[PDB]
């Protein structure tokens, strides 16, 4: 069934599963035409396919050429997402294929179900959680590889850097969710928090800064604070 | 015109013949139904007074044999049987007509309702959906499940309707996933019409039979099948023009005949609102849309 607060720990058991977020697949800039009408221009996008347990991120870059001469792009985007997730599963060895795929938006259920008919034993699930996976393009290195792409491309990351050496995946996934929530609510202030201190750097092979355990406590504290600074500024509280 | 005699009527029962019905009291002198129109299938059906649970009945065609009804006090129901002795049957019926113990199939001469509800329904096709090959007639009741229902449990007592499933490999060509899901023309025209049914007449026959079982017996799996066969056509962008016009006529008479107080259970809101207002054929069912809007505007 649906993934919610009640069954949150299922995320970190030993059954392989993937989240699929399609928010950033079809990305446009709306603008005015010379005639004073409105038009869109697509920019490169990505499918965000992530394992909660290991941090392995399969970032399929969606190049704007895939939209050329197509109609109903927002609908096509869901079917393109489902086609690429199915292709990814088929490319994995059997023992690496997921037992479940959790989609962050319910409109992906039927497209993914139809593309996965060949895999009757892979459960396709929605979620009641409102995850901030859309903010993946606020991670500078992910945004850079997507915008630089000149052709379709898959790029593999570990979204948890080396955190699993020191913390469980429950805390790793929970830490990723809190950082992404902050970047979605106020990107500028979130990024100020993560980089304010010139002495904490991002390793070439990492996505986030190299915080100590104590520094992560502090960093998580300003993010928890920032999500309240916004929630007050938003609702006046 | 043909006759289905009844041995007797030992329990109180509402008896139906096609869209007609009448109440028979415990041990009332009822000995059957005469003047049944030749050329159509028919259904005789039963609801006992004491237990309105289990509507049941028999599909039959008087061209295929001499059939009668006899109550079985062990199994507790009215059973159809075939009489193989022709001169016995005629002598039985003739005696019952002389004593005027039979109701007359009460068809108005202007009235084409039954023809229009059974236009494509053949006994030979009924007997393949309802498998009991030692009889020429077919028993159906409220509780019988369909093959598709039994996949999601007694096979001999099943309705073997053609399985339709929009999220299935049969419905979806590899590499045409989006195309085939959003436009079911492939599945309708190649898989089902050319492949399985062979022609639109057999398709419409099964659709009509499913509706009649839903209406007369409250058979839930028959209702699912009727709606599935409507939806498959309406969700196809490419349907022969003769099929669309015939479909409009078929549905019109089904909606016209449906008891007004059974719509809440027998009509699927999603299917009809999609079929009439969102689908490829939203504009191809003028007669059905007009009667649905004037008779069941709440559902919509
Ligand atoms: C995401 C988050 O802030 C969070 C916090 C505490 C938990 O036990 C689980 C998740």
């Amino acid at each position: 069934g649906a993934m919610n607060s009640s069954n949150y720990a299922e995320l970190f058991n030993n059954d392989i599963k993937l989240f699929v977020d399609d928010t950033n697949v079809y990305r446009v800039t709306v603008h005015k035409t010379f005639e004073g009408n409105v038009a869109t221009k697509a920019i490169n996008g990505c499918i965000f396919t992530l394992n909660p347990k290991t941090g392995h991120l399969f970032l399929k870059i969606i190049h704007t050429s895939v939209w050329a001469g197509q109609k109903r792009l927002s609908q096509l985007a869901k079917w393109k997402t489902a086609e690429e997730v199915s292709a990814l599963v088929r490319s994995l060895p059997k023992e690496e294929q997921p037992k479940q795929i959790i989609v962050t938006r319910k409109a992906m259920l039927d497209p993914l179900e139809v593309h996965m008919l060949d895999f009757p034993n892979i459960a396709i699930r929605p979620t009641e959680l409102r995850l901030p996976f859309s903010a993946a393009m606020s991670i500078d290195k992910l945004s850079d590889v997507v915008m630089k792409a000149t052709e379709p491309q898959m790029v593999l990351f570990n979204i948890y850097d080396d955190w699993l050496d020191r913390i469980s995946s429950y805390t790793a996934f929970s830490r990723l969710t809190l950082l992404l929530r902050a970047l979605k609510t106020n990107e500028e202030s979130a990024k100020m928090i993560l980089l304010s201190d010139p002495t904490i750097t991002i390793k070439s092979y990492h996505l986030w800064p190299s915080f100590t355990d104590e520094q992560w406590i502090t960093i998580e504290s300003q993010m928890r604070d920032l999500i309240l600074t916004e929630y007050g500024r938003k609702y006046n509280v | 015109m043909n006759t289905v005699p009844f041995t007797s009527a030992p329990i109180e029962v509402t008896i139906g013949i096609d869209q007609y019905s009448f109440n028979v009291k415990e041990n009332q002198p009822f000995h059957g139904i005469k003047d049944i129109p030749i050329g159509h299938v028919h259904v005789i059906h039963f609801q006992h007074a004491d237990n309105s649970s289990m509507r049941y009945g028999y599909w039959f065609d008087c061209r295929m044999g001499n059939f009668y009804i006899q109550y079985d006090p062990k199994d507790g129901l009215y059973k159809m049987m075939e009489e193989r002795d022709g001169a016995k049957f005629e002598n039985i019926v003739h005696n019952f007509k002389e004593r005027q113990m039979m109701v007359s199939y009460p068809k108005i001469d202007e009235d084409d309702t039954w023809y229009n509800l059974t236009e494509f329904v053949q006994m030979d096709k009924i007997r393949k959906i309802v498998r009991k090959d030692e009889n020429q007639f077919s028993y159906v009741d409220s509780s019988m499940t369909t093959v598709q229902e039994n996949e999601l449990s007694d096979p001999a007592h099943s309705l073997n309707y053609t399985v339709i499933n929009f999220k299935s490999r049969e419905a979806i060509r590899p590499g045409h996933e989006m195309e085939d899901f959003l436009d079911k023309s492939y599945y309708l025209n190649t898989v089902m019409l050319q492949g399985i049914f062979k022609n639109s007449s057999n398709y419409f026959g099964e659709l009509q039979f499913a509706f009649l079982n839903a209406m007369f017996f409250g058979n839930y799996g028959s209702s699912l099948q009727w709606h599935a066969m409507i939806e498959l056509i309406c969700s196809s962008a490419t349907v022969p023009k003769h099929m669309l016009d015939k479909l409009d006529e078929i549905l019109y008479y089904q909606i016209k005949t449906l008891p007004e107080q059974y719509s809440d259970i027998l009509l699927n809101e999603r299917v009809w609102n999609i079929c009439l207002y969102s689908s490829f054929q939203k504009n191809s069912l003028h007669n059905t849309e007009k009667i649905m809007e004037n008779k069941y505007p709440e559902l919509l």
